[PDB]
């Protein structure tokens, strides 16, 4: 799924060095995408939809149940004018993205947090390069607005999703001979107001110059595409106690890359639960984070654990991995990991997991493990203790692997909150609701909007029209559309149309066809008693 | 007898030849210069490539009208 965020305002209108204006590049570039991304033999699921710089009810043009040929239609017919509303075009394009999620079962908040259960989704959100302007001014803050919040939004606290990158692109073409060709193999980036809220998401900005530099970029960027899996690292708390090989001293402290989580819909288990101690009775559920606060200790503290655990392959994509390489990344010895913010009724973190590297070297495989592996895997009544240490609701996933073996647990304390089950089916609805209102009115514009509003300075009602586009006027139905010049010559033409008595008779003078004339389609509409048999 | 500067004193023997102003003068280029082709794209003095030519064509194409449609700019560029 791939949402192209086109802004199509009055300030894409300067013309470039090559004698376009930053549209039709804007427009070009996306189909040279199109036509890239078609070289990879997996574009034959993904779906594609537009969003502009309009009203809520215009904003956007094809969404979902919306074909290849609808939105190639719409983004054909785009037209800049308009001011720059980027915060509540990226609101109204992040609030499409979640419309089936609280539905299919996505982001539940009940039952752990599945990162197998992924809906990828990339913004380009093309727009102008800087002095952004909300009808009163020029801001230079872009905060995003919160004045109608989707029902069940207030658990995330965050707009953006687990898997939702944000790519930028300012076309900040200069318009003599953009002659600025020096830096042959070099991006660099934006610097803009929207610099920060794509590195936030987890995607950089780019910055186009020139067109080979836009080729460039393009190249780039459908590299980058796969499942969404983006967790944030930190390096506390360890003091870089990388000593291995060398003295440690850094920048790739806070990486916050995704993670490729290749099928074999994606199969695995043993989730990250949550960052907060959940109780029996709680009637507000606190709100999770789009990005979790996962932190890693080094520590060798025996990497090798095998065992007839199921087995995950979440492949890390490879941005801060200088790190790991500056020890020789790691060779058979790894690092345990441990989500923050009170993983459990009183600790500071608990180990779940590492980050040991495969035996090529290539990428990490980050090696998720169960809530406390150390334990399990080395009855006389230690279980049943044992399974206290863990969150309630932890219980239902790993009891599926359980079923491998045998069954001994069963659905007695399998329950997690009696109030957190309430108020989650109305929401459900609500958000259901909400999503077919705004698929249903997605194309249906209807502006209906022709007038000059004549003021004073048959009273205070009167309205002087426009000059209409698709007027479509009947020369031979109505009379009114016959101009003076060309009068009698048409009066004795459908003088001699209506005496004619003619079969098929129509009321235009001349339709000789649309813009497209398809021969198959034509040729469809007829009968050829023909086989060429020799 | 806008641009000479004053202008009468006898100058040489018997054939005084009064200079013109050069403010005067580069007021009359830069008037010319914002009638004839109000662009600034290319103003500036360095004088571009050759293969830089390819590109403005079309201003090159309009100072070459508004030339062959008054001979005057050439007399002008006399002054």
């Amino acid at each position: 799924i791939l949402l192209f965020l086109i802004d199509t305002s009055a300030s894409m209108n300067q013309r470039s060095h090559l004698g376009t204006t930053y549209l039709d590049t804007a427009k070009g570039a996306v189909e040279t995408f199109m036509k890239l991304r078609a070289r990879d033999p997996a574009s034959r699921g993904d779906r594609y939809m537009l969003v502009t710089f309009e009203e809520p009810p215009y904003a956007i043009k094809a969404g979902w149940k919306e074909n290849h040929a609808t939105f190639m239609n719409e983004l054909k017919n785009l037209q800049a004018e308009g001011l720059t509303t980027l915060g509540q075009s990226l609101r109204t394009a992040f609030d499409l993205l979640n419309l089936n999620r609280l539905v299919t079962g996505i982001d539940n908040y009940g039952q752990g947090r599945n990162p197998f259960f992924l809906e990828p989704a990339i913004i380009i959100t093309i727009t102008d390069g800087s002095k952004l302007t909300t009808t009163s001014g020029v801001q230079d803050e872009l905060h995003l607005p919160l004045n109608s919040p989707l029902p069940g939004s207030e658990l995330t606290k965050e707009p953006f999703r687990w898997d939702q990158r944000l790519f930028a692109l300012v076309l900040r073409l200069p318009g003599t001979m953009s002659v600025e060709s020096e830096q042959l193999t070099g991006v660099p980036l934006d610097d803009s107001a929207i610099t920060p809220m794509c590195e936030v998401t987890g995607g950089r900005s780019y910055s186009v110059c020139s067109p080979r530099m836009l080729n460039q970029c393009l190249e780039s960027l459908v590299q980058k595409v796969q499942s969404g899996v983006v967790i944030n690292f930190e390096k506390a708390g360890p003091d870089p106690s990388p000593v291995e090989d060398g003295q440690p001293d850094g920048s790739q402290p806070w990486h916050s890359c995704h993670k490729l989580i290749y099928v074999r819909v994606p199969i695995g288990h043993w989730p990250v639960p949550e960052s907060f101690w959940p109780d029996q009775n709680s009637p507000t559920l606190p709100p999770r984070t789009s990005h979790p606060v996962v932190k890693f200790s080094c520590t060798d503290c025996e990497p090798m654990v095998i065992d007839k655990l199921p087995f995950d392959k979440y492949e890390l994509e490879p941005s801060p991995l200088t790190q790991f390489i500056l020890e020789r990344k790691s060779p058979q010895t790894c690092w345990q990991v441990y989500v923050s913010n009170s993983a459990k009724y009183s600790e500071l973190g608990h180990p779940f997991g590492y980050l040991k590297a495969s035996t090529a070297l290539n990428c990490v495989n980050l090696f998720v493990m169960p809530y406390n592996y150390p334990v399990l895997l080395p009855w006389r009544q230690s279980f049943e203790s044992y399974l206290k240490t863990m969150p309630p609701y932890y219980l239902g996933p790993l009891k599926k692997a359980v079923r491998m073996m045998g069954a001994p647990n069963l659905i007695a304390d399998s329950m997690e909150y009696g109030l957190s089950y309430s108020v989650i089916s109305y929401l459900k609805k609500l958000s259901q609701q909400a999503k077919i209102e705004s698929d249903r009115v997605i194309g249906s514009v209807g502006k209906k909007v022709v007038q000059e509003t004549g003021i004073k300075v048959e009273y205070t009602g009167f309205q002087v029209a426009l000059l209409n586009k698709d007027l479509k006027p009947q020369t031979f139905r109505n009379a009114y559309d016959i101009p003076r010049r060309n009068l009698l010559d048409h009066l004795t033409r459908m003088r001699s149309n209506l005496l004619k008595s003619t079969r098929r008779f129509l009321k235009g003078q001349d339709e000789d066809q649309v813009h497209s004339v398809p021969i198959a389609q034509m040729g469809n509409y007829q009968e050829y008693l023909k086989q060429v048999p020799s | 007898h806008c641009c000479s500067a004053p202008g009468g004193t006898e100058c040489g023997e018997c054939w005084g030849a009064p200079i013109l102003s050069p403010e005067a003068a580069k007021a009359v280029a830069v008037t010319l210069v914002e009638s004839v082709c109000p662009d600034a794209a290319g103003a500036e003095l360095a004088w571009p490539p050759e293969e830089h030519a390819r590109a403005t064509v079309e201003r090159d194409l309009r100072i070459g009208r508004r030339f062959r449609e008054q001979p005057l700019l050439f007399e002008l560029l006399k002054l």
